């Protein structure tokens, strides 16, 4: 774990970036990078979401002590999964996660990169970028462990979290390590 | 002071320093790709040669061509001023040459200042960057004005529908543009991560194209739109071979080979080009941005409905009357329209954009009663206004607000407007509403300096006021995103409100612009078919 960690404990906690209503961003390709550990067997980490009314989001989770992205930017739910690597053993882990329209890639630690690419015609478009929530109390999966360096498309948002940045609301049990 | 010179990253320019609201540096005639001639013409432009020493950017360079003749000109779809003045008009295009791509650039003299680049253009086929002078709108908004030369007609829209010539080299041509200005832009001041793009009538088609190409991407953050779309029926060429056929069989290159077509016609003198007639189907066009797959992926509406666009803050709008010339010759004495004439009217209007056979009784007989004023159905003068409304919404608002909804549905954060003045002039019959065009000198300031040749208006107090109001708005817009912040509250439109500013002497805020008569277009009158 290097650099700014949050510890999050017993019972949940939260850490939510809102882009300005003026500013929210649609993307084409999208790049998400963090570290973590864990014992948990299931928990949602980051989830980007779109402006309510949109059905756009991107999800990095925990299921059955495997991490995978679930994400959706107008034809479908797209799922990509490293179902080898077991990273629910309180050990420090890498994902990496790429998208690039329909398409994308996820690796683990220095593990094969995983690609995905779904059939059929795809949108393309990540439209109206609204909220990144970090922890999963919201989607009724709460985070246990610890989480550093954040990285989704330019913005280091743990970083900005510890910064006191005027759009971040930290809630719940989260500790700034 | 007088000379400024800036150093480029092509090599050093030297512009003019110009009083008109402190002084402006004008920089004019500077090259920003390679010419498109010889093996380049109706290909994508290239980047400029660079160069040692320095390079006068002091008077207009040579402008793109055309050949303007009543008869060639695409009279419905250019705006009034035009229209209206086109000897003097020809005085702006008599200096043309192949090699055209050329920008002007004004700096206010006064960190880093935002960047307007205004795209031009009336029917795709003629015009220049030129006849706008950004010193005003530059001066008082404190921001940096540009203004382009593209590839126009022919040389800058030929398309065979397949690889031999894939179209879209003036649209190609505004892009590069664009990335001269990201490079290049800093060197005089401007934030390249503060472009709006903007642009009337057929220049406000390709500003709303553009925001639907992967080409795009970081080349500017907002648009406006003003008085045209991605969406009307001659915004662009769904049938370029065609035309392309046409214009290759008249110059004597019949080879069925399109990729031999192609180099005989490259092969051309342009002047030959240019001086024929290709007479498009009515109310659209023969030579413009096509459905390409590259730069245009898809059909705008489809792009559109599917969310595939970033994320720019936009502004547009229609002015009250875009649509005066379509009731040009059945306007008599007493300023009236007959209902024989009303009748003619629209049924030539459903044989030109909704020729099917069979269902057009009915659609003639509904939109008739849909435009006729049932509590004045008598006066001749109102059946004037609602001909010069049906056309208006057809072309212009329908389209405008659908694009508008969009944009706001996808959360790109939207602004419309509704603008309801026009200069006192001798360019339009005096009973008419502001009619197509007729925004752009309230947006560049002219009124602040006087009656111009193209803009022979009689101006009041007035007149200058509501000018500061729109520079005011447009440039509070390229600075934040926001017409109403530079660091009457004009509110933000999304499509459960539908709030748009009424611009006139009296601005104000108001709802669902002309609602029932888009939703005639946009929703019944499909279905009906
Ligand atoms: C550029 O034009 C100015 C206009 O007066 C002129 O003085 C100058 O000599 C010209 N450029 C060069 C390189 O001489
Ligand atoms: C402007 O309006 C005035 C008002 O009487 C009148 O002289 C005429 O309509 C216009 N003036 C000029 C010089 O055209
Ligand atoms: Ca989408
Ligand atoms: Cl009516
Ligand atoms: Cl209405």
């Amino acid at each position: 774990h290097a650099g700014t960690t949050y510890i999050f404990s017993k019972g949940g906690g939260q850490i939510t970036y809102k882009w300005p209503p003026n500013d929210r961003p649609s993307t084409r390709a999208d790049r998400l990078a963090i570290g973590f550990s864990t014992v948990q067997k299931e928990a949602v980490l980051v989830r980007v979401d779109s402006s309510s009314g949109l059905g756009d989001y991107l999800e990095l989770h925990i299921h059955q002590g495997k991490i995978g992205v679930k994400f959706n930017v107008g034809t479908d739910d797209i799922a990509i999964e490293e179902s080898n690597a077991i990273i629910n053993d309180g050990k420090y882990h890498v994902v990496r996660f790429t998208r690039s329209g329909g398409n994308a890639t996820l690796q683990v630690d220095s593990w094969p990169v995983i690609e995905r690419y779904p059939a059929g015609r795809q949108l393309t478009i990540f439209n109206s970028q609204a909220t990144i929530i970090i922890g999963g109390k919201e989607q009724g999966q709460p985070f246990q462990g610890q989480l550093s360096g954040l990285y989704y498309n330019g913005l280091k948002v743990l970083n900005m979290a510890a910064e006191n940045d005027a759009n971040i609301a930290i809630v719940g049990n989260v500790r700034l390590v | 002071a007088q000379y400024p010179v800036v150093n480029t990253n092509y090599g050093k320019i030297r512009g003019l320093r110009t009083p008109l609201l402190g002084p402006v540096e004008q920089y004019l005639g500077v090259p920003y790709a390679s010419p498109p001639t010889g093996e380049r013409r109706f290909q994508p432009p290239e980047p400029p040669s660079s160069w040692t020493g320095i390079r006068n950017t002091t008077q207009f360079a040579a402008v793109c061509p055309q050949h303007l003749d009543e008869r060639s000109l695409l009279h419905d779809m250019l705006p009034i001023w035009f229209t209206a003045n086109l000897d003097t008009l020809m005085t702006y295009v008599q200096d043309q040459n192949e090699d055209c791509l050329y920008l002007n650039i004004y700096v206010p003299t006064e960190s880093k200042k935002p960047v307007m680049v205004y795209i031009h253009g009336g029917s795709y086929m003629e015009g220049t960057g030129n006849m706008i002078d950004g010193s005003i709108l530059a001066s008082y908004g404190n921001v940096i004005v540009i203004t382009i030369n593209y590839r126009l007609g022919i040389l800058g829209f030929l398309s065979t529908g397949d690889q031999a010539a894939k179209g879209n080299y003036g649209l190609l041509d505004q892009i590069q543009a664009l990335r001269w200005i990201e490079e290049n832009v800093g060197a005089f001041g401007g934030d390249p991560k503060r472009v709006t793009i903007f642009g009337s009538g057929a220049g406000a088609s390709c500003v709303s194209l553009l925001t639907l190409s992967h080409y795009s991407e970081g080349l500017f953050q907002k648009a406006i739109i003003q008085s045209g779309t991605a969406l009307s029926s001659w915004a662009v060429n769904y049938q370029p071979a065609k035309y392309t056929r046409i214009l290759a069989d008249k110059v004597g290159c019949n080879m069925l080979d399109t990729t031999d077509m192609v180099e005989c016609l490259r092969n051309k003198n342009y002047k030959e080009l240019i001086q024929q007639t290709i007479t498009p189907a009515t109310y659209h066009i023969a030579f413009g941005p096509v459905i390409d797959g590259d730069v245009i992926p898809d059909d705008p509406q489809i792009l559109m409905e599917q969310g595939e666009f970033l994320n720019y803050d936009i502004m547009l709008g229609v002015n009250q009357g875009e649509g005066l010339k379509f009731v040009d010759g059945i306007v008599d004495n007493e300023d009236g329209v007959t209902p024989n004439d009303f009748d003619f009217s629209v049924s030539n209007f459903v044989d030109n954009l909704y020729g099917y056979p069979e269902g057009k009784d009915t659609l003639r007989e509904t939109i008739k009663f849909m435009y006729t004023d049932w509590a004045d159905k008598e006066n001749p003068e109102t059946r004037r206004k609602t001909l010069v409304a049906l056309f208006t919404d057809h072309q212009w608002v329908a389209p405008a607000v659908a694009t508008a909804d969009l944009h706001a549905q996808y959360g790109s954060p939207t602004y419309f407007y509704a603008f309801y003045h026009h200069c006192q002039s001798e360019m339009k019959p005096s009973w008419a509403d502001s009619a197509h065009g007729d925004e752009v000198p309230y947006v560049f300031g002219i009124p602040m300096i006087g009656p111009t040749e193209l803009f022979s208006c009689n101006f009041s107090k007035n007149d200058v006021m509501l000018s500061a109001v729109v520079m005011t708005y447009w440039t509070n817009f390229a600075k934040t995103g926001d017409p109403n912040q530079p660091v009457v509250a004009w509110s933000r439109y999304n499509p459960k409100d539908q709030l748009y500013l009424h611009i006139g002497l009296k601005p104000r805020v108001r709802d669902h612009y002309r609602a029932t008569k888009v939703a005639f277009w946009l929703e019944l009158v499909p279905h009906l078919h």
